[PDB]
DNA sequence: TCTAATGCGAGCACTGCTATAGCAGTGCTCGCATTAGA
């Protein structure tokens, strides 16, 4: 959502010539405007072309700079990082803010314009998940923060209490992908012939067990897990709570 | 001088579209509408073996025999499944005696539609014709000579195993070639 | 929240830098002259339908790439033995052209070669290696920024060629002067100054006589090179020959726009100047104070 | 095959990738000479030219366009209707195809798809029931009173209010604008309860500015009052109003100005956008320039007025207005014929002199043109001057002292924009783009008398004008105009250039030729490609 | 003078930082040592080009080369064509290859369709022969490229010419002498030089001929194969190094060098971290040198480590050393350079701070170890950066951030005063209906959020989803209900490379008509062919004017290939109060998929008058502030309460909570199917859901949605 | 202004039969969990 702001933003100042696309820059959330500012900067004509001398300015030093020192200078000015600090959550969108802008300032040395860019943002905003790198950065104080883990993330971290609201899951293993008993060779069976589902299963919960000894594991003081009379099977309660197969 | 490559996974997609390419839109009809019935699109077929094509391949219990075509199980399935579409276009006969409560008139309504399961095949699929097999026909005097039904329902009838087996001993292989090209 | 921010109390004032020569041409040189040291920076451009079924030396290649083609060929010849074309055939084929340029080439460098560029004696033919020294590089420190202003009134007061004012093109700078010349040789007791320009594809011969030159040379402001370039050899012959006079060493300056130089028509293509003594003299202190 | 002379004929800018590409991936694979063809048809298309004349295509291009050059055109080959409808990139219009060979005409399907659109309009008009001829003879009697002697806009808003689609053309010395004006009073007037909505428009902003100044003005006189919803004086240009078939118009009758400039596809277009039980009335000049270069309409549609009506239609007009109205020539194309009507001046004792005369002369001959130079010496109006050797730099004077207050407002340093409206009172028109005559050639040559002493488009402000092709001033005016025409040469110099030249100037007009070139141009007459004209004979 | 052992790496950073606060803040500086290749576009663009003869042509990848500007300029294309052919070129059907010559030389079944040439050619055909009109040679022309425009579709062409013209060129191997000039030719024939790029040319010409040079000098007899060759260039672009600016326009970044020492006040190293530092690299180890040492011998493990030292001893007045001490992700530990911890080791134990003159060797080591160390805060607004000491910022930009003095972003809307035009098109009472907030943004503050660009399919289709098997159902259905020829419009489609191939498209297509016949059939059951009705109905002060199609003498007759939705029931609401009171007296119908139906019963002129009126009330009300009313949402909690029995609005509280869940489903859907509320235009209202919100939407939905329930079958 | 997931059984409703109730099977409506994890 950060992302297709900067999107907006970006192509508003590679070209302020054009009414429309300015306007939408100025309407994202990230500059903060009024639905009365929108409006009346659109009956004035002469404070638009302020604006549009402003976003001429920031092209500039986009040309000349780069990303980064453009949009430094563009949120010095209508001061973004003050404000958007002081709008709750606002902390989490100002840090992706600036790290799509250590990213854009990458990609644009390999690219001798700035339109390119523009395009290469577009690109990572429809197709993206690539690297760690542009993965989500945790904030500083995610640390006074109650800590949400995986099982698997958590596997080497301590913690004085942990909560397991969730451990009696199960998810029955369909697929038949079974090791044999005998050789530990790994067979798939492509036909899903019973026995090898059956030992398939099996090979599930030997597989949550290791789960559930590393979930209760972490703590040093406490811990509690929710427990429920979990059922599955569409048995109508023949005395089942299939509670077994966790 | 090795280039240390990083994703595989767009990699492992194009030699993915470029087996179904090479394997399927050459097919005729036929044999295409079962495929499809498989599996939609190569999209469909990586997402059914993703898994496998990496790190060591699974050993396959059964593999087909390191040769049938694809055309050749088509045959196979198809004279499987046409004999027993001979031996129906003569439902004449079929128009019984010796009762049961369960089995109802409303069969009538089950009967057409395999009377009608006879068109230009094209799908291994055949909706139920479970009443008129033979093997619950006594289940529920009796029946007569559509033994051929206990014997269609007994064999798989799928392309399955043979196009997943060929498609990651071969994904697997793209992959390699254009890894070291 | 009981915060502040350190702000400084120095201030920017002045500015030490390494120019040369480039205080003139503006930028697109951006990164130009820190990719390829020496490309024939001077030219720039396409060419189109000037193609006439017939190899001059006008319709050769335009541009930088090719102009500094050019140059490669000048930097280690044996301007005293003569042009072997297989050699040529060889530099145009390495470097990329059509071997059908040999004829026009060969004849051409020669041509170059032969020409009487001071008319006494003179012609690069007549220069052994113990007398050349190709690529020189200087380096000239220029303490006291050097204020396009007052560069600009002396040029004047010396030059008749400067008096096509439009100079002061730059700003304020100490630091260093880099530099390279294309030739400095010497004809007994006399040093030169010499810089081959591959330049422009204006049609023909009437674009290359000593107007039309005298013109281009003050488009591009090369005037400003000379007086640089002089100033340089100036302070190097000094510093070199112990016990040396301008004047009694010195007096050089050749400019071979290589286009529109033929066998027969002297004073075509050649370009020569003598700078003041006086300039030089002025010029040298003007650095130093 | 052709590849390498194609694409060289790029680097010699004789034609754009975009002709050569097209070539190339249609044909490509056939034999060059239909391979050439597609590059060329391209290429007049880019032009505006809607079709390529086989004609322009057998030998006489020896001279023409410069890809005479071949070792691949097989003699004059004559069978190029062969050849090309062989290869199959060019059908007779059956097949669906790139190309359309109908007539001995090459087109790009597209066009040849926009001309038989054009076609259909005009063939398929019907006629207004509204009829009760006495009543509208009445209304149109009340309307038209010095109808004595026969009315020509009387006759016009009778055609027009009896036919669902109908042009008038006219010179500037008529009143076509009074004649819509009149003609649409009769249609609220006769609009017994309700719903006429009328909108007015014209292809150029400038020109929809006009209509309205103009088809008001006419409009709140002429006596009507029984509540004036008038023609919802707002404009707009062709290509605003629309953005069509499948969405049509609000409106029941539509009024475009300026016909003239209606091109191919602009027509097409607006026709779409026309709901079957809508009226359209074009006005405009059938022999002004526009109506005649590539790409236009009018002047081909506007061809069969010289038809004249078919006896019934004249039966019918003449019984409408109280005058005999002629008719004649069987009835070839009657559909069309019977709902055209050109306007001419009317009667005054005096002159239209000065521009007026030499005007209409221009129309038509010699001996007429000439004697109006001798003539009275219409000092102001005309100023003929002989433009050969050094008068050239006769004229390059008598240039500055036009714009001389321009100039002057300049120097007095007086910097509003009066500057604006000084410089639309001098005005020099030449034929030619590049040349000694011509623009480009033409503002240098001045700019240095000059210094050696002293939107959508076509908005004034130096585009180094100064000097103005005749085709860019259409839709233009100014008080004095000076036209330049070459030393000696050219078909780019026609009639119609120079009518429209001369219909350019209010009060003085000079024109700066010999009486070889202009009497050589009154005799030319702008080349017409085109299938409409056959389109219309069956 | 500031270090790091890879410049290429800092740089973005370097350059970044150093843009800031142009007065005061400012010093300037230069960056050293960086890699010719990873500096300049046009060399990769180069070595890109040298490899068209292993090209699969992807889209995407022949649309980048149109991203560095020199050739874009060659071949006469601006950014502002190229944003067209980026338009045409996803449209026209292009994905894959070039030529079906290059298709097959992938040992893929050429298709004909998809390839470069397939799009290349339906714009052509569409420069020519529109659309209609049918297809070609088994070519449907796409239109887009039609008018003066076309001229685009031209230049683009041109340059898929060239390309293929060098695919084919490079393909075979040649003679040494023979690639001699293959260098300069292809230079010139896809790059229009700049002044920079004309530098970064002859550039590629030396290496290109030296390479060439030094094979002839061997006399290499065999062929070459341009691998080989361009491989080579690779490597020898990534070894030059620039670095001309070392010592003038001052502060200078670059890689510590070996023998390069040179004396500094300052001296700075960074990101000097383990692993990163004394850098590496293993001999051959069929390096026979290697393992039998000797004393002149040379490595890198040393060369580096003795730069360090260089580094210690030419520093005149200030040594500055920094390392990164964590990833900002796993937030796990870094570590410095071993030769970093050497350092401070031997600091520590030779030091001791004024204070503790009296505590102990491993004691009073570790104070001098944490006094010269400085962690630094993650980001440059903590406060700790502006407190008073040890490097306060010089950075005031960040300050207020810092002291949290800010003004929280002012809640968005604000009522703005409005006065409705006597006279709307219908259509604007359409555009409005059918996602009002939207039409707040779009209509009331001409805020459109267009996104420039849009995925472009990464390969040719094999299967039809969403928005295509919508666009192909609506004309399939169209044709069946006009009872016209199903398998014309088949070819059509197939003719645009719309279906995927063969069989797979014929199979697609027989099921598509299957659904789409089984809709047809309910419309054709009771379609009565009327004509078009305009519009000028005068209501609440008002007119309103536009188009109503196919109008029967029934009511009106609707259809479309998707499923039931509120906000096309409204849809379908307005069309009917506006034909009802036209005068016209009739019902109105309105078929969906799977079954679905809005029926609407004939309603008086004097009652529809009533009902189109508070629908201008909510276009009137939503043009001064965002009208809320979630058609999916609202009408799902709106459809849970109301019950037609009595047209009873169930209270209690079994089902109004039922309908806070509905409303919920609806409102952010499944992980499939996706929900209501994902939508620019309400997130650019709220982030988050909030209860009082909801609240709004379902009274305010309720409002406006409810006649659509109270008048149903 | 575009579309908006399947699929599996249950669940209840209803409809033949035949040794009023249980066994079965036809058919539309609907709620439910799906993914994972580095
Ligand atoms: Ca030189």
């Amino acid at each position: 959502l950060e992302a297709q702001e900067m999107l907006w933003l970006l192509q508003a100042v590679m070209t302020p010539e054009r009414e429309n696309t300015l306007r939408s820059a100025l309407a994202t959330s990230m500059m903060g405007l009024n639905a009365l500012d929108i409006e009346t900067l659109n009956n004035d004509e002469h404070a638009w072309d302020v604006v549009v001398e402003e976003f001429d300015g920031y092209r500039q030093i986009w040309r000349k700079r780069g990303v980064m020192p453009m949009l430094r200078a563009l949120m010095s000015a209508r001061n973004i990082a003050e404000n958007l600090l002081a709008t709750a959550g606002g902390e989490r969108r100002l840090t992706d803010i600036l790290h799509i802008s250590e990213l854009l300032q990458e990609a644009g040395t390999q690219l001798e314009s700035e339109h390119a860019l523009v395009r290469w943002l577009s690109q990572h905003i429809l197709e993206p998940d690539s690297n760690a790198s542009s993965q989500q950065m945790r904030l500083e104080s995610d640390k006074h923060l109650v800590q949400i883990v995986t099982i698997h993330k958590s596997k080497g971290l301590e913690y004085p209490l942990v909560w397991l609201p969730f451990i009696t899951n199960f998810r029955v293993q369909e697929q038949a992908f079974y090791h044999d008993r005998h050789s530990f060779e790994a067979v798939l069976d492509l036909n899903a012939a019973p026995e090898s589902v059956d030992l398939a299963e099996a090979e599930r919960l030997a597989e949550d067990l290791r789960l559930l000894y590393v979930a209760l594991t972490r703590s040093v003081w406490h811990c509690s897990l929710g427990v429920a009379p979990l059922v599955r099977r569409r048995g109508d309660k023949k005395g089942d709570t299939d509670v077994h197969q966790s | 001088e090795q280039q240390l490559i990083e994703d595989e996974s767009l990699l492992r997609y194009q030699a993915c579209a470029d087996f179904w390419r090479r394997h399927c839109y050459p097919l005729p009809r036929e044999i295409a509408q079962v495929v499809f019935e498989t599996w939609k699109g190569p999209q469909a077929l990586l997402r059914d073996i993703n898994r496998y094509l990496q790190g060591e391949a699974p050993v396959i219990k059964a593999p087909p025999p390191d040769d049938e075509t694809l055309a050749s199980r088509h045959a196979q399935i198809v004279a499987r499944i046409d004999t027993v579409k001979q031996q129906w276009r003569d439902a004449v006969g079929e128009l019984d005696a010796l009762i049961e409560s369960s089995g109802i008139d409303r069969r009538k309504f089950n009967r057409s539609n395999q009377a009608k399961w006879i068109d230009k095949i094209s799908a291994w699929a055949e909706e139920e014709t479970n009443s008129y097999q033979l093997p619950e026909s006594l289940e529920k005097p009796r029946h007569p000579l559509f033994e051929a039904i206990d014997q269609l329902l007994a064999e798989p009838l799928s392309i399955r195993d043979l196009v997943i087996t060929r498609a990651l001993a071969e994904i697997r292989e793209t992959v390699a070639r254009e890894k070291r090209r | 929240a009981e915060l502040n921010a350190k702000t400084l109390q120095r201030l920017p004032g002045d500015n030490w830098r390494v120019t040369s020569y480039s205080g003139l041409q503006q930028r697109g040189h951006g990164i130009a002259q820190d990719l390829m040291p020496r490309l024939d920076v001077d030219a720039a451009g396409v060419a189109s339908v000037v193609e006439e079924p017939t190899l001059t030396p006008h319709q050769f290649p335009r541009g930088a790439s090719p102009g500094t083609f050019l140059h490669s060929l000048f930097e280690d010849l044996d301007f005293t033995q003569p042009v072997d074309p297989n050699w040529v055939r060889e530099k145009l084929e390495l470097g990329g052209f059509e071997s059908q340029w040999e004829p026009v080439l060969t004849e051409w460098i020669t041509a170059v070669l032969q020409a009487p560029l001071n008319e006494t004696g003179v012609s690069l033919s007549q220069l052994s290696a113990r007398n050349k020294q190709v690529e020189m590089e200087f380096y000239l420190p220029i303490s006291e920024p050097l204020i396009a202003s007052q560069l600009d009134t002396l040029i004047r007061q010396f030059d008749p060629l400067s008096a096509g004012c439009p100079p002061l093109e730059f700003m304020q700078v100490r630091g260093m002067l880099k530099g390279f010349i294309d030739l400095v040789f010497r004809h007994e007791g006399r040093y030169y100054l010499l810089d081959y320009k591959s330049n422009w594809l204006g049609e023909d011969s009437s674009a290359y006589t000593q107007q039309a030159m005298a013109a281009a040379m003050q488009a591009h402001r090369y005037d400003l090179q000379y007086q640089l370039y002089t100033l340089a050899l100036h302070r190097y012959l000094r510093h070199r020959i112990a016990d040396y006079d301008y004047e009694h060493h010195f007096g050089g300056v050749i400019y071979l726009f290589l286009r529109g130089v033929d066998k027969e028509h002297p004073q075509q293509g050649i370009y020569t100047t003598r700078p003041n003594a006086g300039l030089i003299a002025l010029m040298d202190e003007m650095f130093a104070g | 095959k052709l590849q390498k002379q194609l694409l060289e004929a790029v680097e010699h800018k004789q034609l754009r990738p975009l002709d050569v590409q097209f070539a190339l991936t249609v044909a490509g694979d056939e034999h060059p000479a239909v391979t050439l063809a597609a590059a060329l048809l391209s290429h007049d298309a880019g032009e505006g030219h809607v079709c390529l004349p086989l004609s322009r295509l057998e030998n006489n291009e020896a001279s023409h366009p410069l890809l005479a050059t071949c070792v691949s055109e097989i003699g004059e080959l004559q069978n190029w209707e062969e050849c090309l409808l062989a290869s199959q990139a060019v059908s007779r219009g059956d097949e669906p195809t790139p190309m359309i060979l109908c007539g001995d005409r090459l087109y790009l399907n597209r066009m040849w798809c926009n001309e038989r659109t054009v076609a259909r309009f005009f063939n398929e008009v019907n006629h207004a029931i509204e009829v009760d001829e006495a009543l509208l003879a009445q209304t149109l009697d009340k309307l038209f009173p010095v109808s004595d002697e026969i009315n020509w806009q009387k006759v016009a808003a009778a055609v027009a209010l009896t036919r669902r689609i109908s042009v008038i053309s006219g010179g500037p010395g008529t009143g076509k604008t009074t004649t819509v004006a009149k003609l649409l009073a009769a249609l609220i007037q006769m609009a017994d309860g309700e719903r006429c909505r009328i909108r007015l428009a014209a292809p150029t902003g400038k020109a929809a500015a006009r209509l309205t100044e103009s088809l008001g003005k006419a409009l709140r006189q002429l006596p009507l009052t029984d509540e004036q919803k008038k023609r919802i004086p707002e404009d707009a240009s062709t290509l605003h109003r629309l953005l069509h078939a499948g969405n049509p118009l609000h409106l029941d009758v539509l009024v475009v100005d300026e016909a003239s400039m209606i091109d191919l596809p602009m027509m097409s277009r607006l026709i779409d956008a026309l709901p079957d039980h809508a009226r359209v009335i074009f006005l405009g000049d059938r022999d002004q320039l526009a109506s005649v270069e590539a790409g236009a309409v009018l002047g081909d549609i506007c061809a069969y007025a010289n038809a004249g009506f078919t006896a019934e239609r004249a039966r019918q007009l003449s019984r409408l207005t109280g005058t005999h109205v002629p008719a004649g020539t069987g009835t070839e194309a009657a559909s069309l014929r019977d709902s055209l009507c050109l306007l001419q001046k009317s009667y005054r004792f005096g002159s239209d002199s000065g521009i007026g005369q030499l005007a209409a002369a221009i129309n038509r001959g010699d001996k007429t043109a000439v004697k109006t130079v001798f003539q009275q010496d219409f000092t102001d109006i005309e100023k003929r001057l002989l433009q050969s050797g050094e008068d050239y730099i006769a004229m390059l004077e008598e240039a500055l002292a036009g714009y001389g207050r321009y100039l002057d407002l300049l120097q007095a340093r007086a910097e509003p924009d009066l500057i604006i409206q000084a410089f639309n009172e001098y005005q020099l028109l030449c034929a030619l783009r590049e040349g000694p005559f011509g623009v480009a050639g033409l503002n240098e040559r001045i700019e240095q008398f000059m210094q050696q002493k002293r939107q959508p488009s076509r908005l004034p402000e130096h585009e180094t004008t100064w000097a103005m092709t005749v085709h860019k001033s259409q839709g233009s005016e100014f008080d004095h105009a000076a036209l330049i025409l070459p030393s000696q040469r050219t078909p780019v110099v026609t009639r119609e250039l120079v009518y429209t030249a001369v219909t350019r100037a209010r009060r003085r007009l000079s024109l700066y030729a010999d009486e070889r070139i202009l009497s050589a141009a009154i005799a030319t007459r702008t080349e017409r490609r085109s299938g409409l004209a056959a389109l219309f004979s069956s | 003078i500031v270090m790091v052992a890879d410049i290429d790496s800092y740089s973005p950073f370097i350059q970044a930082v150093f843009g800031s606060a142009p007065a005061d803040r400012y010093l300037p500086y230069a960056i050293s040592d960086r890699r010719a290749r990873q500096s300049h576009p046009v060399l990769e663009a180069f070595i890109s080009l040298l490899s068209l003869p292993d090209s699969r042509f992807v889209s995407e990848d022949v649309l980048a080369l149109l991203d560095v500007p020199v050739l874009a300029a060659r071949f006469d294309i601006t950014e502002e064509g190229l944003r067209y052919l980026r338009q045409w070129v996803n449209e026209s059907g292009i994905r894959w290859g070039i030529d079906d010559d290059n298709v097959r030389e992938l040992e893929l079944p050429a298709t004909g369709q998809h390839t470069w040439r397939f799009g290349l050619t339906r714009m052509l055909l569409g420069y020519a022969m529109e659309s209609a009109q049918g297809e070609w040679q088994s070519v449907l022309p796409y239109d887009e490229s039609s008018g003066l425009i076309a001229e685009l579709v031209g230049h683009l062409a041109s340059l898929l010419m060239q390309l293929n013209i060098w695919r084919r060129g490079l393909a075979q191997e040649r003679p040494l002498e023979e690639w001699l000039p293959v260098c300069r030719d292809m230079l010139n024939a896809f790059f229009l030089p700049d002044a920079e790029t004309e530098a970064a040319m002859t550039l590629i010409e030396q290496q290109w001929q030296a390479i060439i040079a030094e094979g002839l000098g061997a006399q290499y007899g065999d062929a070459v194969p341009l691998s080989l060759l361009r491989d080579e260039l690779a490597q020898r672009l990534d070894q030059e190094r620039i670095s001309q600016r070392f010592l003038a326009g001052p502060v200078n970044i670059c890689t510590l060098m070996p023998m390069r020492s040179i004396p500094f006040k300052v001296v700075c190293l960074l990101g000097m971290n383990d692993g990163v530092y004394p850098r590496q690299l293993a001999p051959l180890g069929f390096d026979l040198m290697s393992q039998k040492p000797k004393r002149g011998d040379r490595s890198r493990r040393d060369d580096d480590r003795y730069l360090f030292l260089e580094a210690l001893i030419s520093a005149q007045q200030k040594l500055y050393i920094s390392y990164i001490g964590r990833s900002i992700q796993d937030n796990s530990e870094r570590f410095p350079s071993v030769l970093v911890q050497e350092l401070i080791d031997y600091i520590g134990q030779s030091h001791y701070l004024p204070g503790d003159e009296a505590l102990n060797c491993d004691e009073s080591e570790a104070r001098v170890k944490a006094h010269l160390t400085c962690l630094h805060t993650r980001m440059p607004f903590d406060p700790q950066n502006y407190q008073p000491g040890e490097r306060q910022s010089y950075a005031r930009e960040w300050l207020p951030a810092a002291s949290q003095a800010g003004k929280a972003h002012s809640e968005f809307v604000q009522p703005l005063p409005f006065t409705l035009p006597e006279t709307v098109p219908l259509e604007t009472l359409q555009r409005f209906w059918a996602h009002p907030v939207r039409a707040f943004f779009q209509m009331r503050l001409q805020v459109n959020f267009r996104t420039e660009d849009s995925e472009i399919p990464d390969t040719e289709p094999f299967i039809l989803e969403g928005l295509s098997r919508y666009q192909i159902n609506q004309q399939l259905l169209n044709a069946l209900v006009e009872q016209d020829d199903a398998e014309r419009l088949f070819r059509r489609f197939r003719a645009a490379g719309d279906l995927p191939y063969g069989a797979f498209g014929e199979i697609f297509w027989e099921t598509q008509c299957q659904e789409m016949q089984q809709l047809a059939d309910r419309v054709i059951a009771c379609r009565q062919p009327g004509q078009s009705m305009e519009i000028d109905l005068a209501c609440n002060g008002v007119q309103i004017t536009g188009w109503l199609p196919q109008v029967q003498p029934d009511g009106l007759l609707r259809w479309r290939p998707s499923l039931l939705s509120v906000a096309q029931g409204m849809q379908l609401w307005l069309e009917h109060l506006v034909y009802c009171a036209s005068g016209g007296n009739g019902e109105s119908r309105l078929f969906l998929r799977k079954d679905g139906e809005w029926r609407f019963p004939p309603l008086a002129a004097e009652q529809a008058l009533h009902y189109l009126s508070q629908l201008i009330e909510g276009y009137r009300e939503g043009m001064s502030a965002p009208l809320l009313v979630l058609p999916e949402s609202g009408g799902a909690w709106l459809k849970t309460c109301y019950d037609a029995q009595n047209d009873a609005m169930l209270d209690d509280d079994s089902t109004l909570q039922k309908a806070r869940t509905k409303f919920l489903q609806a409102y952010e859907g499944n992980m499939m199917v996706r929900g209501e509320g994902d939508d620019i235009w309400y997130q650019r209202l709220w982030r988050q859901l909030t209860p009082e919100t909801m609240e709004a939407i379902v009274e305010q939905s309720q409002r406006f949605l409810l006649p659509l329930f109270r008048f149903n079958q």
